[PDB]
């Protein structure tokens, strides 16, 4: 009984800690690549109005 | 950054183009003059230095 018992506490442990790995990564690479994209759009733009203004 | 060195060499490339061009005005004006000031006035000048 008790070696049934850690068995399905290892499983639930397991399960628990692929879980929180799981959101906490998606997490993390979505707002850097939201953080990340705006960062590239925002140069862009002022890069296109400089160089027309520099002419 | 970009935009600053971008606009600097169209700048330095104005610069030299008016440049060429007010030095080619000044060699047609001074060529006019010359000759309606008469050609054959700097010749004693160039033989002085021969």
């Amino acid at each position: 009984e008790q070696l049934a018992n850690a068995r399905r506490d290892y499983e639930a442990e397991i399960a628990r800690a692929r879980q929180e790995a799981a959101k906490i990564v998606a997490q993390a690479q979505e707002r850097a690549k939201q953080q990340e994209a705006e960062i590239i759009a925002q140069a862009r733009r002022e890069a296109e109005r400089l160089k027309e203004e520099a002419r | 950054a970009q935009a600053e060195q971008e606009r600097i060499r169209m700048l330095s490339e104005a610069k030299s183009q008016i440049a060429d061009l007010v030095t080619l005005t000044a060699s047609r004006v001074l060529g006019a003059e010359l000759q309606a000031r008469g050609h054959d006035a700097l010749i004693a000048e160039s033989l002085a230095a021969l």
